[PDB]
């Protein structure tokens, strides 16, 4: 009945088409202006002195630069992690020279995935559900928080963070292997038997749903319009889907608790994800892989390389190559 | 490496850095007397081993010349190779180097 | 040339294991907890 | 393996036995005291003049012998033997500004240094050379 | 697909055009000639030190 | 010369031992053995240059580098208006094509 | 069949330091003649730096005189504490540990006066620590 | 002084029966109405013995 | 550039070159290298070979250090993009 | 904002405020500064600061018309003065009172951007620098005037985006290896960006006292440079360019 | 080191922070002895 | 406090298991040493220019 209460009212209301809730009045004008610097950069953006050696970078689509090659590049080694708005500049020439633009759309970008899984919250609690899916969100905003903030609060400048483009992250990965060893670091070969084990258990509980299905249709027509939307009854026996799959390995390392089954979709590539989103922040403070070069001696001292110095061969080549000018002493950050 | 080619009689200012820039010695954004190199985005430390030789526009020439007392160097040589740079079964390198050193920061 | 030393912390190593376990063993034992 | 760990004790060529146990004293004590300038041969402070075989030759007293390597820690000069780099290298004359230097003996000098001549006679390539050989 | 032949039509008529693509094409580079002489090792890579692409101070 | 397997290759120089000789290398700064440092001279023979012999150090690293492409060819491309990177054979498409259609 | 050991019996691969103690005697002496004498070449050089900040306080120049403190006296407080360690009795000990903490306390008060850009302040703890320095070196004789 | 040295390997023999007899003797359905100063005589000589050690740390 | 004649003597051999060969080349002669060949790459001799043993502000005994490698100096035309990177050289081991 | 004001302010309230690059100006007139012929004399602390940036652009290029500098804006930073360019003074050509360069930052790596998009990098330098004037007296007039050599912007050991270089680097577009397998008249000629130049060419300058003190604190006078600007190591022509701001001295007694 | 009284307890001040890891499993022992109920 | 017993428990085993393993001539970085640089900030055994005693 106030004039604020039916303000109020109308932000929390579920009756809009898009959910438009108390932390939607921060991610939709962050996310709105992460997105038109965002497609504006990409297309039309000057070339960008990313690492302070006074040699820019083009990486927009005026200047050449096919999908696969253009991206927002990061900002200038110069400026560092130090604040570059808009009206820190003495022209907005000059802020896109020193690239303005990677920092105006990731700490844009990162509050507004921040109120987006604050967002998937908030459905969830005007909706009356359980509300953790703003814990299975934490996986991909840590990962976007590691590449983009915790990246550049560790190793220095603003440059170091992921390029946003499609061969900018090709370019971070082999730059980060250089110096980091990713490969060999215990808690990224979590991350990976979590998209890999996640990308399994997706081909195989989607799969045990899709051949366990009870037949509420016709044989020409299509198989999913025996579903209808809203029933009652399950679709699929999970007593048969359980039977099938305790024949293929044995009878008890299968789920025929279809909440602890699908709990269990819910834990493996999120936690996994959550220790890919730790590994990367801590290398970013130099806490690297494991490094077991040169560790097989024989009795003589002779060094006998095994599997991670070959590894390393390629760490070095990567190593000496990156930055082909920006060094000037021989240790890297050291 | 400041010290060192000074010591082998350069002028450490106008270096002539390769990319045309500062070798040793830069200019901050700002406008400060910085160190050159890829240590340019590191320019606001306040180090207690190089602050006597900062002046009020940054380091300044003149007592980077003369005034450059050798406990500097042995603090120097000391945080360049004590570097928090590690591997996680504590190997101090720069992720390429071969194990002779346990140690991470 | 006797270590003494992997003697002493694997010879109090297998005092820490036996306390832990000697708490719920004894308790299971007596009907307690 | 490991038989011949026949390093010249001083100049005109006389040799002396290492033996296994002052190598396993000589490379356990170059490392953690050494070895976090001196990663396989190079110097990560100065790497223009390091640990080679030729290196350590060319110097104005040849550091290619033990005897010349224990005056080296007891006494550091310079690269041409004009001036006394003590107050930038550790040594045991300068013990008190550098407090690695202080316990250590006489006697596992010669460990170290037989260490650094040992290290070119079974990786001879990769003793002293950066890392392009790693 | 290695390498987009637009782009090196121009970055070697053009002396100041780079990309993170051109970046990654002297990654390569250094991955190819410096693993060569230890991954295979029957080819007899005997690569001097002054040959293989080094960058610039380290 | 280069294998199959590369794209770019250092031009080096080898003997029947297979030892080096003089590599044109990257680093012109303390490099040990170059083309011009070691001399070496281009004998050709046979082809449109049968009996063209010549010594000049800018000039034979110029056949030096083309030599580790196999053998050396005078090319007319502009015809087809040629861009400078090596297509693949029909023997190689029509392997694309049929590995990957079984 | 392999060498093998079971928690030492020190080869070449074994990481324990239960055997290889040190034969030779330690042959840095921990107080000599040698380094005694660059503790007075540093108190030489202290003194000259603590004189040389009067015109730094006439010119107002503050980051010279709070850096010139610290440029070459760095190893000073060191010295000094070696100095007085150095010495045989115990009663003309006590009169160099004073002095050397008043002149510890009068140093940092000069520091105190220097960046709250106090001139007036900071040419009366200049000259008490220079006073005071004078008053250490015939403590310690 | 090695009558420094006995005490404190007393201590940790005390404590290693205490550490395990305490919450045996709490938690048994028995052993606690019956034995509270049965503790807390042996967490009295913990804590005496403690003080009989800190201060014969000074001489 | 990319053909220069005079590469054979800025390391790797004997005949350094002193008007464009780097600091770190003196390292292969032994009584050379730290303080001596300051007073090579400062100040340098662009006339001939034998100016660099009319050069002054060196001691006696340095004097008949150059003398013992007398023909391991020649003297080249100095070319500018040489110059620059005499002292540094952007190349450690 | 004197020598005397700015040494005063501690290095927390300078650092991030462009206060730190300003070339301090001073507050005199009625003095000059007597050079004697025996007597050794160097400048010290020489900072020099430009401003208005100008580049010499064509605008018509057949006939009947100028090249007219057009003016740009800065694109880098506040990076652009110098400091510290002390040189010894004492030199005395019948009669002028020449100084030659000695030491400090002598060069600044900035860039400035056309009307158009263009950006062109300069290194502005006055490395070399031999600047005399007429008299003996210094103050309120006296205007120096010399030539610098200004090197070139990129070193020899620049590598390029496809790893070429002077100093260093392929000799080769090592990506277009077909291009390369022709053996007459194709063989990668067609590049000369190959070839890369390490060219040093010279610029000029013209600077007035416009101000003294008898004691010392030389100037806070202004300058006029013209110089040229990057030719990519002799890839593209070089601009002229066209600087006039405010530079200050200080002459020490030796 | 430690002081010269207690220098032979050295091997036991070496596994003592390991407790608080044993401290977290013998929750686990304690659960399954009793049969997770 | 139970817990609260824990954690006073790792603060009382880890630094005795830092001095255990002292080495007086490495400094306390060179060491793994964490709870011993929180002590020295606080004055307790340090000496000047850093070394502890
Ligand atoms: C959800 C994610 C949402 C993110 C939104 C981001 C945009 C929102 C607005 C900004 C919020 C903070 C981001 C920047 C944090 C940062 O740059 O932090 C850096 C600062 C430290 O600042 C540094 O401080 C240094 C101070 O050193 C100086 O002083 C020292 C002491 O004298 C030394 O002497 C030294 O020599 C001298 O240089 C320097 O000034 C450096 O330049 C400066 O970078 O940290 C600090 O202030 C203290 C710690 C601040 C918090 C850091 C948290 C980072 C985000 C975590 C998100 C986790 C996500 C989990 C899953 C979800
Ligand atoms: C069904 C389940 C199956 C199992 C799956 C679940 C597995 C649970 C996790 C087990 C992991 C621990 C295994 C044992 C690890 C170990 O033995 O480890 C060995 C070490 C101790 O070993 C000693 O390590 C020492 C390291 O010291 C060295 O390093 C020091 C510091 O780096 C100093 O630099 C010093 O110079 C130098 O002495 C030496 O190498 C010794 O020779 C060596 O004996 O144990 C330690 O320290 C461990 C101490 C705890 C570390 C606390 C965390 C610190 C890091 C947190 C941040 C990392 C985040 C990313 C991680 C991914
Ligand atoms: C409500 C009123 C909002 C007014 C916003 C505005 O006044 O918006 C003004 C800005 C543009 O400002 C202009 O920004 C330009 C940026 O130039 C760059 O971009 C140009 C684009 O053609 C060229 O490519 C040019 O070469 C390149 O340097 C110049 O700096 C101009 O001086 C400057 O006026 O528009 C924008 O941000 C676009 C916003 C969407
Ligand atoms: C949801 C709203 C929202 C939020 C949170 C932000 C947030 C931000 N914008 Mg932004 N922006 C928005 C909408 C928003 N924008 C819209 C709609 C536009 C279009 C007009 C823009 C256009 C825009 C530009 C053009 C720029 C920013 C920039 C910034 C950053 C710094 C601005 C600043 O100093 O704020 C000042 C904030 C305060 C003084 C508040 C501080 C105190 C409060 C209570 C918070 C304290 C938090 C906690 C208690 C600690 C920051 C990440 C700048 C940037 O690039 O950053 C890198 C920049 O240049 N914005
Ligand atoms: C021969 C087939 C084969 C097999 C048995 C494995 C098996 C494995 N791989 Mg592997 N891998 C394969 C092919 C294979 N891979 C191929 C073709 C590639 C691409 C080149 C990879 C790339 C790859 C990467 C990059 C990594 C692994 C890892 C792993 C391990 C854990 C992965 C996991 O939990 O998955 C999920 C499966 C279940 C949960 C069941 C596991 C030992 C990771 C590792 O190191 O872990 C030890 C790791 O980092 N693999
Ligand atoms: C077979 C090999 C293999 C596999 C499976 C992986 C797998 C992975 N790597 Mg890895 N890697 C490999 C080889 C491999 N790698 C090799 C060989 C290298 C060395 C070159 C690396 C180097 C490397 C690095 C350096 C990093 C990884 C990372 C990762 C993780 C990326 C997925 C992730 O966390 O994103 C999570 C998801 C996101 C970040 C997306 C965030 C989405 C936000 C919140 C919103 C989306 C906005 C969007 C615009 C909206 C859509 C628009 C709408 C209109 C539709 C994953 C575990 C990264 C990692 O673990 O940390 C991040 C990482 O930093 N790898
Ligand atoms: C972010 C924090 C989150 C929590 C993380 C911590 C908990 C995670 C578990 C990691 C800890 C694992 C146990 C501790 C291992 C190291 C102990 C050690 O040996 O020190 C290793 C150190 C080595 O001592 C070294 O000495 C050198 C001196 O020359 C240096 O001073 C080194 O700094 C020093 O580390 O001491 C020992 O050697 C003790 C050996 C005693 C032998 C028995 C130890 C048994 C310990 C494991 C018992 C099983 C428990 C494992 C966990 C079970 C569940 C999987
Ligand atoms: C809450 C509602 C707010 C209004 C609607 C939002 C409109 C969004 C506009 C699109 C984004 C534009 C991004 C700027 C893009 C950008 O970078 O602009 C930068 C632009 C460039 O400046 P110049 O380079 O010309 O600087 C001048 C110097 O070069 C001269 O030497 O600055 C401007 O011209 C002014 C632009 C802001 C003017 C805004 C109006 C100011 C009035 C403020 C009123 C406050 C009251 C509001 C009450 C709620
Ligand atoms: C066991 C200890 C060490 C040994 C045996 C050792 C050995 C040597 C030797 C023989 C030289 C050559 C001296 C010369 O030719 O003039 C040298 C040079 C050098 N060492 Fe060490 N070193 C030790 C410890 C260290 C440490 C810890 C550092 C790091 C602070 C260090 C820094 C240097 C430097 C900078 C040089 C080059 C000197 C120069 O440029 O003139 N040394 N070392
Ligand atoms: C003098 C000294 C010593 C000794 C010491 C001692 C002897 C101590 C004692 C100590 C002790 C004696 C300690 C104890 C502690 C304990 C604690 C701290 C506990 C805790 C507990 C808990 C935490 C529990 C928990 C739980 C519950 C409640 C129930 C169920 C579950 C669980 C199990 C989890 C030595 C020789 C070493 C050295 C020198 C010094
Ligand atoms: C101070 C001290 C002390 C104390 C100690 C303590 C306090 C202890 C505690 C505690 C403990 C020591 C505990 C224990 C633990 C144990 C163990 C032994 C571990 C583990 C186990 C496990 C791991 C198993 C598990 C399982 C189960 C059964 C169930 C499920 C499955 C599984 C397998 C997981 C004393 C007095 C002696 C004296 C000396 C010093
Ligand atoms: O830029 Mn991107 O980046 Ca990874 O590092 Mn540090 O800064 Mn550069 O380096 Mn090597
Ligand atoms: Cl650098
Ligand atoms: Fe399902």
């Amino acid at each position: 009945a106030s004039l604020w209460e039916r303000f109020c009212s109308w932000v929390t209301s579920t009756e809009n088409r898009l959910y438009i809730g108390w932390f939607g009045v921060l991610m939709i004008p962050t996310l709105l202006t992460a997105t038109s610097v965002f497609i504006i950069a990409f297309v039309a953006a000057p070339p960008v002195d990313i690492d302070g050696i006074r040699e820019p970078v083009a990486g927009s689509l005026l200047y050449g630069n096919n999908i696969i090659s253009g991206a927002v590049i990061p900002s200038s080694a110069a400026i560092g992690i130090h604040f570059y708005p808009i009206w820190e500049a003495a022209s907005l020439d000059e802020w896109l020279y020193n690239g303005g633009c990677y920092p105006l759309i990731v700490l844009h970008f990162l509050l507004g995935v921040a109120c987006y899984m604050g967002r998937e919250w908030e459905l969830s609690y005007r909706l009356g559900m359980r509300p953790w899916i703003a814990v299975a969100f934490s996986a991909p905003v840590a990962a976007a928080t590691a590449v983009f903030l915790i990246y550049p609060i560790g190793q220095g400048s603003f440059s170091d963070g992921m390029p946003l483009g499609i061969s900018g992250t090709f370019n971070f990965m082999i730059v980060f292997q250089a110096e980091h060893n990713i490969l060999m670091h215990p808690f990224h070969q979590l991350g990976v038997a979590g998209v890999f084990g996640g990308s399994l258990f997706s081909a195989m509980h989607g799969s045990l749903v899709t051949s366990s299905l009870i037949r509420e249709t016709t044989e020409n027509e299509s198989a999913n319009y025996g579903y209808k939307f809203g029933q009652e009854e399950e679709t699929y026996n999970i007593v048969a889907a359980h039977g099938y799959f305790g024949r293929l390995i044995f009878q008890y390392a299968s789920f025929n608790n279809s909440r602890s089954l699908h709990f269990f979709l819910g834990l493996w590539p999120v936690v996994g994800i959550w220790l890919t989103s730790i590994s990367v922040s801590t290398m970013a403070f130099n806490l690297n892989g494991f490094n077991f070069n040169q560790s097989v001696v024989d009795s003589q001292g002779r060094v006998i390389n095994t599997w991670a110095d070959i590894i390393n061969r390629a760490n070095l080549g990567m190593e000496v190559m990156h930055e082909r000018n920006a060094h000037n002493f021989p240790l890297d950050l050291a | 490496f400041l010290v060192r080619d000074q010591r082998l009689g350069a002028n450490v200012a106008s270096a002539q850095g390769p990319t045309g820039l500062g070798k040793y010695l830069m200019r901050s954004p700002s406008g400060e007397i910085i160190f050159g190199g890829e240590t340019m985005r590191f320019w606001d430390l306040r180090a207690p081993w190089l602050e006597p030789l900062r002046g009020p526009n940054g380091l300044d020439l003149n007592k980077i010349k003369n005034d450059i007392q050798p406990w500097q160097e042995r603090r120097a040589a000391e945080y360049m190779t004590h570097a928090p740079l590690g591997s996680l079964n504590s190997v101090g390198g720069v992720a390429t180097e071969i194990n002779s050193v346990n140690y991470v920061s | 040339m006797i270590n003494w030393q992997v003697i002493g912390q694997l010879v109090s190593l297998a005092i820490i294991v036996l306390v832990g376990p000697a708490v719920i063993f004894l308790l299971a034992f007596k009907k307690g907890n | 393996d490991d038989i011949t760990r026949t390093i010249p004790l001083e100049a005109s060529g006389t040799t002396i036995t290492l033996t296994p146990e002052q190598v396993k004293r000589g490379k356990r004590l170059f490392n953690s005291s050494c070895a976090i300038c001196h990663n396989g041969g190079i110097t990560k402070t100065n790497p223009n003049v390091g640990l080679d075989p030729e290196s350590l030759s060319l110097a104005t007293p040849p550091r290619d012998n033990v005897n010349s390597l224990i005056d080296y820690m007891k006494d550091p000069t310079s690269y041409d033997g004009s001036e006394s780099i003590a107050e930038i290298h550790p040594s045991i004359k300068s013990a008190d500004i550098f407090p690695k230097m202080r316990s250590l003996s006489d006697d596992d000098l010669f460990a170290i240094a037989g260490h650094i001549l040992i290290q070119p006679k079974v990786a001879s390539e990769k003793w002293g050379g950066g890392k392009i050989y790693y | 697909a290695y390498d987009f032949v637009s782009q090196e039509l121009r970055a070697a008529e053009d002396p100041e055009f780079e990309t993170f693509y051109t970046k990654n094409i002297l990654l390569n580079e250094g991955i190819r000639a410096w693993m060569a002489a230890q991954d295979q090792p029957h080819e007899n890579f005997i690569f001097p030190e002054e040959v293989l692409p080094r960058g610039n101070a380290l | 010369r280069m294998p199959a397997f590369f794209e770019t290759f250092p031009v080096i120089l080898v003997d029947q031992d297979g030892i080096i000789r003089a590599d044109i290398p990257f680093r012109r700064a303390e490099s040990k053995y170059s083309i011009e440092q070691v001399g070496v001279t281009i004998d050709f023979y046979g082809g449109k240059l049968n009996g063209q012999s010549f010594t000049d150090a800018p000039t034979v690293k110029k056949y030096a580098r083309k030599a580790q492409l196999g053998e050396v060819f005078e090319f007319d491309r502009t015809t087809l208006e040629s861009d400078g990177v090596f297509r693949s054979s029909p023997r190689g498409w029509y392997t694309f094509g049929h590995a990957n259609f079984a | 069949a392999p060498k093998q050991s079971f928690f030492g019996g020190s080869s070449a691969s074994s990481p324990f330091v239960y055997n290889m103690k040190q034969t030779g005697e330690i042959l840095y002496k921990p107080l000599n003649d040698e380094d005694l004498q660059f503790h007075k070449n540093v108190l030489e050089k202290s003194r000259g730096e603590l004189d040389r900040t009067s015109e730094q306080i006439a010119r107002k120049s503050w980051d010279d005189m709070r850096g010139v403190i610290r440029n070459q006296m760095y190893n000073m407080r060191h010295s000094q504490l070696r100095l007085i360690e150095s010495v045989e009795s115990a009663e003309k000990q006590k009169a160099a540990k004073k002095n050397y903490n008043d002149l510890k306390k009068s140093l940092e008060e000069m520091d105190l006066a220097a960046r709250n850009k106090k001139q007036e302040d900071a040419r009366k703890f200049r000259a008490s620590a220079l006073k005071a320095f004078d008053s250490f070196t015939t403590s310690v004789g | 002084v090695t009558a420094l040295q006995i005490l404190v390997f007393a201590l940790t023999i005390l404590s290693t029966i205490l550490v395990v007899s305490i919450p045996v003797i709490l938690a048994s359905p028995g052993q606690w109405e019956q034995s509270k100063n049965l503790v807390f005589t042996g967490a009295g000589v913990w804590s005496g013995l403690v003080i009989v050690t800190g201060l014969l740390n000074s001489f | 550039e990319m053909e220069y004649e005079g590469v054979m003597y800025l390391g790797g051999s004997d005949k350094i070159d002193v008007n464009n060969a780097n600091i770190r080349a003196y390292t292969k002669y032994p009584g050379m290298y730290p303080n001596i060949a300051r007073e090579i790459v400062k100040n340098g001799p662009f006339e001939s070979v034998d100016d660099v043993l009319k050069i002054e502000t060196l001691t006696a005994t340095q004097k008949s250090v150059v003398e013992k490698y007398k023909n391991n100096l020649i003297a080249l035309p100095s070319r500018p993009e040489y110059v620059i990177d005499k002292l540094n050289n952007g190349l450690y081991r | 904002f004197t020598e005397e004001d700015f040494r005063q302010l501690s290095y927390e309230q300078v650092k991030g405020t462009g206060l730190a690059n300003r070339c301090p100006e001073v507050d005199g007139t009625k003095g000059s500064i007597k050079i004697e012929k025996g007597k050794k004399y160097k400048i010290v602390d020489m900072c020099i600061e430009p401003k208005s940036f100008q580049v010499e652009d064509e605008v018509g290029k057949g006939k009947q018309a100028r090249k007219e500098f057009v003016d740009t804006k800065l694109m880098t930073r506040a990076t652009y003065t110098l400091t510290g360019i002390e040189g010894p003074l004492t030199v005395n050509a019948n009669g002028d009172l020449e100084f030659q360069e000695k030491d400090g930052i002598d060069y600044a790596a900035t860039t400035v951007q056309l009307p158009g998009g263009e950006r062109v990098p300069f290194l502005f330098t006055v490395k070399e620098l031999v600047a005399t004037a007429k008299g003996d007296s210094i103050g309120s007039g006296t205007e120096f005037g010399g030539e610098f050599t200004v090197p070139s912007y990129r070193t020899g050991l620049f590598l390029d985006p496809k790893g070429r270089g002077g100093v260093t680097g392929y000799d080769m577009a090592v990506a277009l290896p077909g291009m390369m397998a022709d053996g007459a008249e194709g063989q990668d000629e067609l590049f000369k960006e190959t070839n890369k130049v390490f060219q040093v060419t010279k610029g000029e300058i013209e600077m007035g006292v416009q101000k003294v003190d008898p004691s010392t604190n030389e100037i806070a006078g202004v300058f006029v440079s013209e110089q040229l600007t990057d030719t990519d190591m002799g890839a593209k022509a070089p601009k002229n360019i066209l600087l006039k701001g405010v530079f200050y001295a200080r002459i020490v007694e030796e | 080191a430690l002081p010269e009284a207690y220098s032979i307890f050295k091997p036991l001040v070496d596994i003592l922070p390991v407790i608080p890891v044993f401290f977290l499993l013998l929750a686990f022992v304690w659960q399954a002895a009793i049969g997770f109920r | 406090v139970a817990h609260a017993g824990i954690m006073v428990f790792w603060c009382g085993a880890m630094t005795l298991f830092e001095v255990a393993h002292f080495i007086p001539e490495k400094p306390l970085y060179e060491q793994g040493f964490i709870l011993l640089p929180h002590l020295a900030t606080l004055g307790w055994g340090v000496g000047p220019g850093g070394e502890i005693v």
